[PDB]
Parts: C-alpha cells; structure tokens; sequence
C-alpha cells in the first residue's frame, strides 16, 4: 500500500534544535533562519564592500 | 422581519450534561421527526506506538460484526428492523459511531450504540475476514490519488512523530495483527471520560440522559494500570516527498505549512484566507469572471484541473495550504501563481476581499449545519476539541472582528517566509525544486 | 449513502451509496503490497537523558 | 412521495444531473478531472448523396469484406 | 487617462505600499551616500568623522 | 416553532409557496417542467446546455455581474435536472435575498443567449459529460432509458457527441419560449416571507402566460443493449414497465423495492434483510451488490433489479436475483418483512426531507405536480395503507411483462434476455 511509504531518519543530518521529535518547532525556527540569513547578510556586506 | 445575527440568536442551545463515569452527554433539539445519535471517542491513530498502527481502523471494521448480547448479523437486522442508518469513521484523532434513525425508536438505538461501545465480540474468523477486507480496501484506496497525497503530506510533515502514521497502518501490521493487542487497545482507549454521546434532531435531553444513565453507565472508569495516556506535541518538518510515476495521466501536488491548532482563535481568520482563495474544478460554470484570482488565472491559462485549500487542525498543531491536480506541462506555473496569492494575502489584502471571504465563511458555517447528522458531528467534535459547543452567534461575533490588517498580520505570521511541506504524485518532473518553492514563499519586494 | 467524513475539511459531506457505505472495492481478493527498496537504512536513536546539577557531595 | 429523484433511494444522483453556475461555499465531494485522452484522426470529407442517381449502388447487398494491402490502400466492400 | 486608478481599493493598496516604498527609498539614499562618500552626510554620523 | 407553509395560485398559472423558517440562510428555488422529456430528435442536448447556461448574460445583468454578485455575497446558484423538470435554486444570507431573487429570475426568465457565449460553453458541456461518464452507473442507466423507452424519455440528461458544436442560440430561445411558461412554474422559498415572494412574482414574471408546448407521451419498447468494454466487473440492469407517479401502485412498488433491497443501511454491511442479497449470498461466494431500481415518472415508470457482479459469475447472480423476484411474485413473503420494508420506506422519506435542500426539492416537486403540499404524516399514512397483496401484484406485473436489459462489462457469461 501507500501507507508502507515511510520517511527514514535524518538524525545524522538535522540541526541540534530540531533533533527532538517530541518538542514542537516554531519556537527555535526564527533563530535558525536568523543564523542562516545572518550568514547571507554578512556575505552580501563583504561583496558589496 | 429578522436580521442575520437575530436569526443566529434564535438557534437553540446545545444542552450538555455529565455522568458519574465522566461521559459527556450532549444534545441539540430541532423540530424534525428524525434524529442522529452518535458516540465520539478521543482515540485515533495518534495514540498508537507504531506496533498497533491499524488497531482503531480494525476495531471500526469489527464493531458492526456482532456483539456478545447480539451475536452476528441479527445486530445488523436490528438496525434494519427500524430502517436506521449505521455509519462510522476513524480519523487520526477521533473515532465516531453514529446512527441516523427516527425519534420513536430513540431508546433502543442508544442501547445498540452502548453495545458497540462495550461488548464488541472479536471472533478470530471475523479477524481473518476483516483482515482480507482491510487489505482489499487499502489496495482500492491506492487508486484514489488524493488520499495518497494526503497520507504523503502527513508522513512528510510530521516525521518521527505519531502523527505521520496513517489511520489504516502498514500492510504488515494488518498481516500480523493478533487479538490481544485489539483487546488492549479497547481497554486503554475506550474509557468513559474520553467519550461524548451526542444527539441532534427530535430528541429530549432528559430522556437521552436517562438512557445514558441506564445503558452507558459504568463503561470503564478505570485506566487498568493507573497510567493516563496523553498526547505529546508533534514536530512539524519542512520537507518534501516526490513519488514519480509517469504512467498516471494527471499529477496531484499539495503544499502546506504548519497550522496553529484547534483552540488558537486565528483559525477563524485563516478560514477567511481560504475563503479568499477558495476551490475550483472543471465542472464549474463561472469562466473568467470568478472572484478568486487563482481560479480566474487557472481558467484563463488552462492551468489546473482542480484546486482546493485546506486548514486541517489537530491538538496544538495542523496543516494549512493547498492541493491541486493538473497535467504535467502546467505544474510549475500553478505553483508560482499559488505562491503569489499567498504573498498577496501577506502584503496587500484589501477590504473587499476580506468582506467577500467573511461572507463565504458565514455561508459555509451555516450551510454545513443543515440536517441532524452534521449538527451531531459538530456537537461531538466541539465537545472533544474545544471542550464546549461553540454557538453560531459566537462564530458570527468572531467573524465580525476580522479586518484586512489582522488578516495580513496572521498571513504574515503563518505563511510568510516559512518552510512548506510538499507532497507530489504523478508526472511531477516539472514540480519545482524545494529551493525554488522556499524562495517562492517570500517576496523580494515584500 | 448520506455522509462521508472527507473533502479535506474534517467534516461529513454528501456521498453516494457505493462510496460512503461500501468503501472497499468489488475485486475478489487483494492483489499485493510490494516492498520498498533502498540504498542503506539510516539509524534511529533518541537522546533525552540530559544531566543534573552540581554542588557539594 | 413525489420528487422522483428523492423517491429512488440509491439512484438519486444517477437519475438527476446537478450543476452550478456559481460555486458554493461548501466544497463538493469528488471534484473530478478529465484525463488527457486520445484524439480521433483527421480524415478528408466524403461525397454526399443529395440526388437519387448518386444513391444508386450505395445500398449494401453482400457480406462485408475488408482488404489490407501492403502498398495498396486498404479497401472494404459491402 | 489614468482615471481608472481613482478608487478606495487603489487608495488602500497605495496606503499599504507607502512604508515599503519609504524603506526602499531609505536604502537607496543610504546606498547613494555610502558609494559616493558625500560630505554632507558622513560628517554628521559620529563614527565616520575620520576621513574628512 | 416556525410558521406553516403557505401557497398561492397566481392568475397566470404560477404557483408560489413560502415557509418562514426564521432561518439564518434562505433558499429560494424555481421549479420548471422543462426537462429532457420535451426535446424531439432535432434539438437533442438543448436541456444540457440550458442547464449549463445559468450564468450567461441576461438583460440587466451580465455574466460578470451575475458571477461577481452572487460570489461576493457568499451565496450560490445551482440548477438540477431530472428527465421531467429543472430547478434553479439560489441560497444565501437573508439580507441578500433581494439581489439573489433578482439574479435568479433574470437568469431563468430572460436570458439573452448570445452566440459567442454558447460557443464558449459547448466545450464546457463536453467536459461535463466526460466527468459525468467517469463512473459506471450513469452510463448503464442512460442506456437503460435509451432501450426502455422509444420516445420522450430516451432523451438523455447529457448532450450526445454528434450534437456538440451544433446547438445554436435560436433553439435555446425556442426551448425557453416553449417550456419556461408561467403555467408550469413553482417558485418556492424557505426563509422568506410570502409578501416578498408574492410582490416579486407579480412585479417581474408577467412576461409569459401560456400553458406552453407539451404532449410528450412516452411509450415503451423494451429490448437489450450490451457494452463490451473489458471491465473485470459486470454491471446489469433488468427492468420492466410500472405505474406512474401519484398512484397507490407507486407506493406498492416503493414497498417492493425496499423489501427486495433498496441500498445499504450499515457501512460495510452484509445486507442481511435484503432478499436478493440473501439469495445471491446463499448462491455465491464473490463480492457483489444487488439492489432494486425504481424510477416512476408522471406517465410511466421503470422497476427492476440492478446487479454489479464478477465477469465469470454474472449469470448466477442475475439468475438468482430474478428467481428471488419470481419467488416473491408467487407469494413467498412474510408480513414481518413487509412491515420492515414499510418502516424502511417511512424512514427513507423522512431522512430525505431532513435537510433544507431535499425539503425544498420536495416542496417544488409537489407544488409542480399537485399545486399544494401534503404533510409528511399523510404520506406515512398512505405508506401504511398498502397491503402485501399489492406488493405481490407489483412483483407479478414486473415478472410477467416485457423487459429492458442494459449490460456492461465482459459479457461472455452474461445471459441474454431470452435465457432469463
């Protein structure tokens, strides 16, 4: 059936803030995209300089 | 004469009473000669531990195949003795057994429901027969691509949690399914404080309360281990599942974000957002003059076969998004247009669209609650989710609080710059990469 | 015949007699449930022990 | 019991066809979609028979015999 | 011939788009000040008073 | 308690009925005796395109105005069609009923029927016929009506493929000016007072006055049709002629179909009380379903059996069902099963008039056929006044009459009508 189709574990790839399947997301999600857009922002500052 | 708010005020109130067991007995009375009486149980597929995944569905199968008091099809004959309709469903969070009947047979039907509550005989030959029937209807439900996409979206949106597993479970669980685990599931998930006996139509609340005190007294009241089963939260995962099978003629794609839940009131505002976008399929007769911009664009450019928008809510979680079936050669373009509409609701929601969505939501909320059966369903799910039956006047008061500013604030809260869950099935080569979709979930012009 | 719990709305909608009350097909037997093959299955493990406080003794 | 469509129990939406010009607030069950099917081939038009002399000989009188050639066009006789 | 663009919906659209356009004008002004080293502005910013 | 249903027979023949429900949403519908019964062979499929032309340009309201006006208030406009009558129903909030009735009556009285709009609409009717023929019951009931009647009811609900691209605006205007006449209109309203409906009907619908073009008089021919399409299941419908609507024999045939099996009562039920299901289940071991079909129109009816079975076991299923009906016709029935069938019929009618849209359909149908409303208690008393000898006589009329058989599937083992 299509109910046999199961996603395997990604625990060897996930971030530390979303490793737990019991706690909810959307609490640390803004911190994660803040870190990623901070990396993007400082790269864009460097290339603009 | 009467206005809309006065007419909603004139709707009768749902009477709710309690038992010593913890049963919630609720009833809404109208002037109909028929009635719908059902039992709603807070036990879905979310309460299973991955080794009893098909347990509630298999109980729903064996629930109508005889009891200890009424062995076998004679039970069915009883439901056909009075001309009653016996229906049931199982969800990821709820289970319901409901009977439509007349009012004059209102005692015995309650007793019949009580039988299916607490005396369900599980014969082993019936286990093998219903195992074959479950395998047959899972291979039948594989043909319907919409349910496959729904299950794929739930599997990829809540990975590693008890909300990813399907209602019916995997096939191997159906093969090795014993009777002891069904008895354990019935013992630990069919207790009295997780049950609502709901009646709608030509009923009396005192007579129904007396019948529940007679038949539905002492259902379980005991956890049998002094271990209350609870529900941990389920982690939403922005991810993507793509089932590529080019032999199918059409492709189904669903894109969702994480929803707020049941008790969070902005649900109502999010309903208005869906009412702005709406639904469309090829059998409609509006042409290019449809009010929804997505529907008008899809008609004009011949993009999609059909689309719909959903706001599915579970206990402090949910999915919120769109699902469309279309040919391969349009898929990417449809995604683009859909994302544009979402960002429009995040940036430039106007007052006329908000008023139209509010009118559509009022029409949907009242037009759903016609007849005894959806009213009984509303009562049971309201006492199970909110803990109370929310009146339609309170829905009207909640709709009237919505203007364009809080609508675009809520849409910026939930839709804007968020990781979606994408489920695809069919010729989905032109379905864009997840980086493209995540880029399309925000605007550079804001 | 009257209502089926569907249409992505968590509600009962209008359905036919052959779709709401006979959801199984009229095929004689179920055909097959084919397995899924993969490169290499990943490892699944949990971590919730954490630690405790520190002090004297 | 009038209302023939409602009098027939299971065959209620088979004996009556319902469509809409303006979509409702409630989403319909079984939205449905036309799959991309095949198309018939395009053939040149044939001679009409609007006089009695051209209809002379057009009526069948023999068992029908098909013939497929390799480099001969496929023919049929009545 | 722009009398089509007179109405309450277009007024609400423009009113929604004032702060984003103002912020983009602020970005363009700061970018033109920084890339040209204008003495009318950097002499007022307290940190950048070293090259002039 | 809401007010009683109240009627008014206008001098132009229009029948208006209103019930003040004090409902939050009002539903208002016009019922017209203008089905596919009234098409001859030169205007086939006109009723299908007229059904799909409910949002075209009218006088005073264009297509854009109609769609954007009904869609802004949240209400809906829909149209349903049997083979005998159509119904244009709008529904919406009671503060919007004035513009909703304006839109409904402008749609249903004076459509402009422009050429380019129906030229756009013909592809839509092709798509509609494809979606409607995606299932299997619709095609076999359509062929059953094709073979059961020789005229005036063999005209299908959906436009034939040869007529697509051939319906013009002139024959749509001709059909409207013949069959949308005021002597065959029932304007019914739930949630609206009689004053508003009466004043709108007197102010706007004095355009046509005549009785209209009628005189169909459908006749029975019988026979069979076979559709070899290679499905693993075989669908079969074997019917015969039966009495019309509005008679005691129609109630006898309804009691007979609820005795023989008239649809499921239990989700994934075993159909214990259905006699045909009992006979096939004692005869077979395969998945199947056998039900009883009854379609009783104003002048004639069709009653019979409908089986879906396997390709290799269609003959035993059809023979078992026919032998069960033959056993019922000989007098092999008990009074408890007749009482159960009567209770099933009463509950089925009362559940059919449960919701507001089914109730309004019942109001419009009884207002068209009789000009008044029978209360449901009188209908239940008419159900209760049927003897089992009338059921035996109805089964004997079905058995001893000429038949119409429509079959679809792999019909290698499917018996012909001479072998039943």
């Amino acid at each position: 059936s299509h109910t046999d189709v199961k996603v395997p574990d990604f625990s060897d790839y996930r971030r530390a803030e979303v490793l737990d399947s019991t706690k909810s997301s959307k609490e640390s999600s803004e911190a994660r995209k803040g870190f990623s857009y901070l990396v993007t922002a400082t790269t864009t500052v460097g290339v603009a300089y | 004469t009467a206005t809309f708010a006065q007419a909603l005020q004139s709707v009768p109130e749902t009477q709710v009473s309690i038992l010593d067991n913890g049963l919630r007995v609720a009833s809404e009375q109208s002037s109909h000669a028929t009635c719908t009486v059902g039992v709603w149980i807070d036990a879905g597929s979310r309460y299973e531990t991955e080794k009893n995944n098909g347990a509630g569905y298999f109980l729903e199968h064996l629930a109508f195949k005889g009891t200890k008091n009424r062995p076998g099809n004679a039970l069915e004959k009883e439901v056909e003795s009075i001309g009653a309709h016996l229906n049931a469903y199982s969800t990821r969070e709820h289970t319901a057994y409901l009977i439509k009947a007349l009012s004059k047979d209102l005692p015995k039907v309650v007793e019949l429901l009580a039988d299916i509550v607490q005396n369900s005989s599980l014969e082993d030959s019936q286990i093998e027969k219903e195992r074959d029937v479950i395998l047959r209807e899972m291979q039948e439900n594989d043909a319907s691509m919409q349910n496959v996409v729904f299950d794929y979206l739930h599997a990829t949106a809540f990975q590693g949690t008890p909300l990813a597993q399907a209602v019916e479970g995997p096939s191997e669980n159906v093969r090795r399914l014993s009777r002891t685990d069904l008895t354990d599931y019935l013992n630990r998930h069919y207790k009295a404080p997780r049950m609502v006996l709901a009646a709608a139509g030509g009923v009396e609340h005192q007579q129904l309360l007396d019948l529940a005190q007679k038949h539905l007294s002492s259902v379980s009241r005991v956890y049998e281990e002094d271990a209350v089963p609870g529900l941990t939260p389920c982690r939403f995962t922005g991810s993507e599942i793509r089932h590529r099978d080019d032999a199918l003629p059409l492709a189904h794609v669903a894109i969702a974000v994480e929803g707020p839940g049941w008790a969070n009131p902005d649900n109502v505002t999010l309903q208005v957002a869906n009412a702005i976008i709406g639904h469309y399929d090829c059998t409609y007769g509006g042409g290019v003059h449809l009010s929804s911009p997505l529907a008008s664009v899809a008609v004009a450019n011949k993009l999609c076969q059909s689309f719909q928008t959903f706001n599915i809510s579970y206990s402090d979680t949910g999915l919120l998004g769109a699902h469309f079936v279309c040919d391969a050669m349009s898929i990417d373009d449809m995604v683009f247009f859909l994302q544009g509409q979402w960002m429009r609701l995040c940036t430039s929601a106007t007052e006329s669209e908000v008023t139209r969505g509010k009118n559509i939501l009022r029409n949907a909320l009242v037009s759903h609650l016609d007849g005894t059966t959806p009213v009984c369903e509303d009562i049971g799910r309201s006492l199970l989710t909110y803990g109370r039956r929310i009146p339609l006047a309170e829905w009207e008061s909640r709709i009237q609080e919505v203007d364009a500013q809080m609508l675009r604030d809520i849409c910026s809260k939930y839709f804007y710059d968020q990781c979606p869950a994408v489920a695809g099935y069919g010729p989905i080569e032109q379905l864009p990469d997840y980086n493209r979709i995540r880029s399309g979930m925000f605007w550079l012009r804001f | 015949m009257y209502y089926k719990f569907s249409s992505f709305t968590q509600k009962l909608a209008g359905a036919w007699a052959s779709e709401a009350y006979t959801p199984q097909g009229l095929k004689p037997v179920s055909t097959e449930a084919p397995p899924i093959i993969f490169a290499t299955p990943t490892k699944l493990t949990s971590s919730v022990t954490a630690y405790d406080y520190s002090g004297k003794n | 019991m009038l209302s023939v469509a409602a009098r027939s129990g299971p065959f209620a939406p088979v004996l009556s066809a319902t469509s809409r010009g303006v979509a409702g607030a409630l989403r319909p069950l079984l939205q449905g979609a036309v799959p991309a099917a095949s198309e018939p081939p395009v053939l040149d038009v044939k001679r009409p028979f609007l006089c009695r002399e051209s209809l002379s000989g057009q009526a069948a009188a023999r068992p029908l015999v098909a013939t497929v050639g390799l480099n001969v066009p496929a023919s049929v006789r009545f | 011939m722009l009398s089509r663009f007179l109405g309450p919906r277009y007024r609400e659209l423009a009113r929604n788009w004032i702060p984003t356009a103002g912020m983009w004008g602020t970005v363009g002004a700061v970018g033109l000040v920084w890339a040209t080293d204008w003495r009318l502005i950097l002499d007022w910013v307290p940190y950048i008073n070293g090259k002039f | 308690q809401p007010q009683d249903l109240e009627f008014t027979k206008l001098p132009n023949g229009l029948v208006i009925a209103s019930l003040e429900n004090y409902a939050p949403l009002s539903r208002i519908g016009l019922f017209v005796k203008a089905g596919s019964r009234y098409e001859d062979s030169n205007n086939l499929g006109t009723s299908h395109l007229l059904r799909l032309a409910s949002s075209l340009t009218t006088k005073g309201a264009s297509s854009f105005k109609i769609t954007r006006g009904i869609e802004a208030v949240g209400g809906k406009l829909s149209v349903t069609a049997t083979r005998e009558n159509m119904a244009y129903t709008v529904e919406g909030i009671r503060s919007d009923i004035e513009i909703l009735m304006e839109f409904l009556l402008n749609v249903t009285t004076a459509p402009e029927f422009r050429r380019w709009e129906v030229a756009a609409l013909r592809s839509q009717l092709k798509i509609d016929k494809a979606v409607a023929f995606q299932n299997s019951q619709t095609r076999i009931i359509e062929n059953l009506h094709d073979v059961a009647y020789k005229n005036a009811l063999a005209n299908p609900l959906y436009c034939p493929d040869y007529r697509m691209g051939k319906i013009t605006s002139e024959e749509l205007h001709y059909f409207v000016q013949n069959h949308f006449t005021s002597a065959r209109m029932a304007l019914v309203g739930l949630g609206v007072s009689h004053s508003v409906l009466k004043q709108v009907a007197e102010q706007f619908l004095n355009m046509r006055g005549g009785l209209g073009l009628a005189g169909a008089k459908a006749k029975y021919r019988g026979g069979e049709i076979r559709e070899q399409n290679g499905d693993n299941l075989v669908h079969a419908a074997i019917v015969a002629e039966s009495a019309a609507i509005g008679n005691a024999e129609a109630n006898a045939f309804s009691v007979l179909q609820h005795l023989l099996g008239a649809g499921p009562h239990i989700k994934r039920g075993n159909n214990t009380t259905s006699l045909l299901s009992q006979s096939v289940a004692k005869g077979s071991h395969q998945p199947f379903d056998v039900s009883a079909f009854n379609a009783s129109y104003s002048d004639s009816g069709l009653f019979g059996i409908y089986t879906i079975s396997q390709a290799a076991a269609a003959g035993e299923v059809i023979n078992a069902a026919y032998n069960q009906v033959k056993a019922v016709a000989q007098g092999n029935l008990s009074s408890a099963d007749v009482q159960a069938a009567k209770n099933k019929l009463k509950a089925g009618y009362l559940m059919s008039v449960e919701t507001s849209e089914g109730f309004l359909s019942e109001i419009g149908s009884q207002a068209l056929a009789a000009g008044s409303y029978m209360p449901p208690s009188t209908v239940l008393q008419q159900i209760d006044s049927v003897a089992d000898a009338d059921v035996v006589k109805a089964a004997k009329k079905f058995v001893s009459g000429k038949k119409s058989m429509a079959a679809s599937g792999n019909l290698g083992h499917t018996p012909f009508l001479d072998e039943l």
